[PDB]
């Protein structure tokens, strides 16, 4: 939940305004005053994928993702860039391939012989492990992930002769990735680029006639060994050796496109009409990941120039600048419509026409799936351990939480909504400011649980647009290239669905040189503007891309939104190496089931293990959080209580009969819909088992003080009913799934509108 | 370089600073480590955030102000701020052991939250109890009228 | 930590009330428990957003603009420094009883009032009754010109 | 409660006109019903708008600008806070028979009214009429000359 | 009624007016036609927004500046205030034969207009021939060294 | 007509070089050809923007800060203005000659223009020659050091 | 032209300046190149705004502020005037030899730098270490409690 007035923009929202992104933070943003038209049909998205466990250990190379980890290891691991990271790749890669002893060195210690033949028989077996061991002391480096990729290397070579134990495994995680390119993700990918051709050559040694020369002759010297190694690790300097600067592929095909969008461009610095007719300038030029991109770069440089020869040597740069992208990667082009696929829009519409609240929301499909893991030690103080996935208690949860899954989907939050707006909103124009509009994004405060973040400092960054530096920088680091993501997918969203964009060039305060911003066409076909502009000529040119949805009509989301657990279960010997403790919580949980029974007040204590059918209190295990299972449910809280105060708060101004019945008619209408719901959660597999117990700890209480039975005809029922709700929270509760303060609110509200006096209304007859 | 929104109102706090002692320049120049003259460290200020912080932190009567406008035009300088303005804060020999006996206490406290609910509610109770006990007669009369 | 917006108005409010009398130093210093030292509470008011809220409890006279402005800026505090400062109202002896004896003459309002509509409308319709009569005069003769 | 906004400007607005003069202390307890004592009827501002409200119409002369201020961020009050404080209009005795003389006289503006069009236009028609002639010729020699 | 932003302004700026001289009290009194009481003028100014405008006619001195403000927020109204508020402007016994003799010439400066451009293009080219001889040899100087 | 927000600041400008001095009213009724009478002046003022402009290049004193806060919103009388407010510089008698001397030098610098780059480079690369010499040691020895 | 938003604060800035003495307006008139007359360079500031940059580098006593907020309103010059103005900073014969003896010293920074992280996380843990030993015992302390 996220409110926003859409008539200051400014000030509510700056993060997803676009004066922000070129660099205004001052109010002022230039009108549709000059302009050029353009389409942009196509766009850079990340592959639907999130991260996933991918083990180094064993002897294979694959190019792609030992890239991926580059990604990570210096980006998000606090370090500068993926850049200057691959530039210290290289040096350390001369170092070793170049360098003639290194190599036959740690082929006297595999093959355990210095000067003489190996037969074949007599091949021992050395553990992957023990070569890394030695091979930090000869060729020595600050970054670990340099030995693990030539460690694995001499282990491809060797694998097929067997010089090496198989039996040893390893594990880290791969990062997340951002939907859409920053400005340095595009710098990255194109290092990324060098790097996978880098390690296609390693990978691709076979070394199968160093295996047909040991066979027949029946032995070899190391002398052929630390040869047939020393061939193959400079056939790979030669392909790192002559790329260009990414930093400076990028930073100029990133400004020759910038000027020939841009209308104003001087004629003094002209892209030439070669380059303009350049093969892929074309396609390049009507690419709109690219542009937001653009305006990053501006917004951080503030300048741009032209190194490279602005003809010869420029009609050479992009043909090998699209090679990088357009080749496989994380981000691979795709139409703009399917890319925002998942977004979709309802509002609540006035009689006339015009917006009064309007809701933009990302579909989802629930994960209903959970694991459960125990933490190993290897040794005392230290910090390899390995976890033991645990079944039948993980086939509890996912059993549980599956009944869960179906009656939550967004979809049904948001048809729920508009349908709050019907009901409280006066008969009456809406002139008095723009209609706010609410965007449900659960995909920020999921961000915020698996990072562990106060909540309000991710919407309090969208707000004001600058980040908290109270935070420590593993954070920012994932706050803004998060905020980054939905200006984004704002705009991705905003474009698909008005196709007529038109791109000035702003240069009101003179901030920088080059500058670019769009301005939308959209026809609105309506008498008075949300927001503010002078809605002339039967269409609006809104700068801004909010504004822009605002005049859109419903959409309905062609495409679930995908979440994907991290999985354990697939590699279980696999030592860990990733902090796992960040993406754990802890599970235990305790509470009493309180009644009053014929003037008495007994009180049913009950723990989490005996829920879940063991017998004993095990301490050690942690559930593997449920984020995106979090992420919804606290937003469906929030939607839950925002509606029930925003009708409560008319219900005492209404000054109408025919209104003010119609507001309780949909209280009690939604809260008996809200209990009949909870009331359902009771059934599952920990609601059964809660409720078995708790009748039991009541009953064996009352055994000292005999007193008369019930008719149950309803009673069994009316109690029934309760003890039921009771273990709707309870299993809530327990899972992180509803923080206990907001468990409490959320009694307080089906406590009052007395839901429970009504469900039973409907099991009897009069 | 220094932006200049920060410098309309920066500049002078600190020449005022300057004007009304010299003991100050001298102390700044040792910190940031920059030629004694006051014209030199004014030309320091206008070129680096990072400077301009450590000079408002050696003056913070006048300076306070600036300071932490400073902090938002500037998100880089600050970070790398908290860090050269340090100062370990002197320890009471008896503290950490005087903080040992409160072991048995805090547990108490503890115990008695989560029972009630977060701390805000427990703050609440411990009031409600301590309340005069008119206001439960009160309370009680007014639902006697019908009210609730 | 503390707003700037907040801080910017709070620093400078408190600080004049330190230096207007020094029996607030003490005060505060007993409330908050922090050292008595004005430049130490100085400190803690920059630390803790609930503490700077305390110290404008302490002082009204002069404070009571910034701390309004604290509880704007601020609603997470709003809850939990309510709590933390509250004072039992003296409850006068008679009161109780007093009120019990309107019993019967509330629920005679309340018959009242469900017949002409809320409260609001009966309030109007005892002004209309105990209006002066040229009033309705006044009003039948526009009503004979043919107004309405 | 009182909306900060307005209760920033509201609560010195008063207590300014309490330290003016005592007279008017003793009258708004009176009307608002609360105990006689400054600090009294101050903690009962706070608490409720509509009370804020009947204290800002005993003073009108410091008061009258946050009023509207308490009106702009509360339009709940609005209705009730007009009903509660209202005030009989004292009407002339001469005033209803007064008026029955006009009713012959109304009628014929209404006349000529509807003939015209709406009573902005009559108003502007009778002025053209009453204007001086020489108009009339400059209007018609500016289209001597072509013009339009 | 009138909105508060206006009102804000409005409502002082016309006190301090009547407080000024009573002699204009008793001439909007006559003009908007209200009871003379000056209480009562500004009970009428806060009713209506097209009778505060007729206020603010009355006096221009102070009250220039709300008035604008009120035409602002207010363009309702502006058409209908324009109309109440009207005064025919003295005519000269000269002027609309005098302007007869310029027939013949406005004539003429129309065929020079139309060939040239507008209205404005005439104005420059005019002064361009004006201009003095020395420019016309600058500018083809500037020429002569390869400049355009 | 004149926007309010232009007005607001234009007409007490102007009204107060009125009453500074009368020397100016009589000038600005011949160049603007308006009655002499300041009450005339002011009425002109508000009634056309391209008049209220001319008012302002007579007075420069007080007045240039309204005039520019005119330009601002009003960008259609800008070109007008400009045209109607205009004096002949006066031209030294010496001076086309004797810029008639450095067309063999300019034509110098543009041949060393061309060769560097833009002008900007070559004020640049001008002063890197002029540069003390140890600059060049200096910059060499971070390269010794490894430095880039 | 000269943009209004600081020519409206520039002009009186210079203008100050002149009337506080008369020898920057000999000095202004050489650096510039323009008649030594002070109505003269004031009429060339408001011609190019290069031209008054240029003065308030002549002058940035009271001048410091108008020019960085020229500096805003136009980044274009800013380049330009860069290099116009510039001043060979006098080096010390010492320095670059003085600087030839850290080349041993900066390079076991950056073998320490590397090992631990950032910059910035060497200079923490290097406070962390110096830190005094009590904090390590009052941080196991609170562990002891189950604090995290």
């Amino acid at each position: 939940m996220f409110n926003l007035k859409v008539k200051d923009l400014n000030g509510s929202a700056r993060g997803l305004t676009q004066a922000f992104a070129i660099g205004e933070l001052k109010n002022q943003l230039s009108v549709g005053a000059l302009q050029l038209p353009l389409q942009f049909t196509r766009t850079f998205s990340a592959s639907m994928t999130s991260e996933l466990l991918w083990e180094v250990g064993k002897g294979n190379i694959d190019p792609v993702m030992y890239a991926r980890l580059f990604f990570q290891y210096a980006q998000a691991g606090g370090a500068l860039s993926v850049d200057e990271l691959v530039n210290q790749f290289t040096e350390y890669h001369q170092s070793t391939a170049c360098n003639p002893e290194i190599w036959r060195k740690l082929t006297a210690y595999i093959t355990g012989s210095s000067n003489r033949a190996i037969k074949a028989d007599a091949v021992g077996k050395v553990p992957p492990t023990a070569i890394l061991e030695q091979l930090r002391t000869l060729a020595p480096s600050e970054h670990e992930l340099f030995h693990h990729i030539t460690t694995d290397f001499v282990c491809h070579v060797l694998s097929p002769l067997g010089f090496i134990l198989p039996d040893a495994a390893y594990v880290y995680r791969v990062g997340r990735t951002a939907t859409y390119p920053n400005f340095y993700a595009l710098v990255d990918c194109v290092r990324a680029s060098d790097l996978r051709r880098m390690l296609t050559a390693l990978s691709s040694v076979d070394s199968k006639m160093l295996q047909a020369t040991f066979k027949a002759k029946g032995a070899l010297a190391p002398a052929l060994i630390s040869q047939h190694l020393a061939n193959a690790a400079t056939t790979a300097f030669e392909r790192s050796r002559g790329n260009f600067d990414a930093n400076a592929v990028v930073s100029s095909v990133l400004t020759i496109l910038g000027r020939l969008w841009s209308p104003s461009t001087p004629k003094e610095l002209d892209p030439s009409a070669r380059l303009r007719n350049t093969n892929g300038i074309d396609q390049l030029r009507s690419n709109l990941a690219l542009f937001i991109a653009y305006q990053d770069m501006v917004k951080q440089r503030g300048r741009a120039e032209v190194i490279f020869s602005d003809e010869e040597l420029s009609s050479t740069i992009i043909p090998w600048f699209i090679e990088a992208m357009s080749e496989v990667s994380p981000f691979k082009l795709r139409p703009i419509n399917e890319t925002t696929s998942y977004i979709g829009q309802t509002s609540a519409i006035d009689h006339m026409g015009q917006p009064s609240h309007v809701v933009v929301y990302e579909d989802w499909q629930f994960a209903k799936e959970i694991t459960a893991f125990t933490p190993v030690k290897l040794a005392n103080n230290s910090n390899q351990r390995f976890l033991d996935v645990e079944p039948g208690i993980s086939d509890r949860m996912s059993a549980t939480l599956a009944p869960i899954g179906n009656t939550f989907a967004v979809s049904a939050f948001v048809k729920n909504r508009t349908a709050v707006y019907e009901a409280v909103s006066q008969r009456g124009t809406v002139n008095s400011n723009g209609a706010e509009m609410t965007l449900g994004f659960p995909s920020v405060v999921e961000r915020d649980y698996a990072l562990d973040r106060d909540p309000m400092v991710a919407i309090a960054a969208l707000r004001t647009g600058i980040v908290d530096e109270s935070l420590e920088a593993r954070a920012s680091n994932d706050l803004k290239r998060s905020m980054f993501n939905y200006y984004a997918a704002v705009m991705h969203y905003a474009v698909a669905h008005n196709p007529e964009v038109v791109v000035s060039e702003h240069q009101g305060v003179a901030a920088e040189q080059g500058s670019l911003y769009l301005v939308w066409n959209v026809r609105t076909e309506l008498r008075i503007p949300v927001g503010y502009n002078a809605i002339e000529g039967g269409s609006i040119r809104t700068p801004e891309p909010l504004e822009a949805i605002a005049y859109n009509k419903p959409i309905q989301p062609s495409e679930v939104l995908q979440a994907k657990v991290l999985d354990l279960a697939n590699h279980t010997t696999s030592i860990h190496i990733w902090p796992w403790h960040e993406a754990s919580t802890e599970f235990a949980y305790e509470d009493a089931y309180s009644v009053t029974i014929r003037n008495k007040r007994y009180t049913a204590e009950v723990k989490e293990f005996e829920l879940l059918g063991l017998g004993q209190r095990r301490e050690r295990v942690r559930i593997l959080k449920p984020t995106v299972a979090h992420a919804i449910i606290q937003m469906w809280y929030s939607w839950f209580v925002e509606d029930d105060r925003t009708l409560a708060a008319a219900r005492r101004t209404s000054r109408d009969d025919a209104e003010k019945l119609a507001i309780d008619g949909r209280r009690m209408q939604n809260a008996v819909t809200l209990l009949r719901k909870i009331e359902m959660i009771g059934t599952t597999g920990i609601g059964a088992s809660a409720v078995h117990l708790a009748q039991s700890r009541i009953v064996d209480q009352m055994a000292g003080r005999g007193l008369i039975d019930d008719s149950s005809d309803l009673h069994v029922g009316i109690n029934r009913h309760r003890i039921r709700i009771w273990a709707g929270l309870a299993v809530l509760q327990m899972m992180g799934l509803l923080s206990r303060s907001e468990a409490e609110a959320l009694t307080k509200v089906l406590g009052d509108s007395n839901a429970l006096g009504m469900v039973v209304a409907t099991t009897d007859i009069d | 370089m220094l932006l200049p929104v920060v410098a309309r109102a920066a500049v002078p706090a600190i020449e005022s600073a300057i004007a009304a002692t010299p003991g100050l320049v001298s102390r700044i120049a040792a910190a940031i480590g920059s030629k004694v003259s006051p014209s030199a460290i004014l030309a320091a200020v206008k070129s680096n955030p990072v400077v301009a912080g450590l000079t408002l932190a050696q003056i913070g009567s006048t300076g306070y102000d600036a300071y932490q406008q400073l902090l938002e035009n500037h998100p880089e300088v600050a970070e790398m701020l908290k860090d050269l303005s340090f100062k370990a804060d002197e320890i009471q020999p008896d503290f950490i052991g005087n903080l040992g006996q409160y072991r048995e206490e805090l547990e108490l406290v503890e115990d008695a939250a989560r029972f009630v609910g977060g701390m805000s509610n427990l703050i609440r109770l411990r009031q409600a109890l301590e309340l005069d006990i008119k206001y439960y007669g009160l309370k009680m009369q007014l639902n006697d009228m019908g009210y609730r």
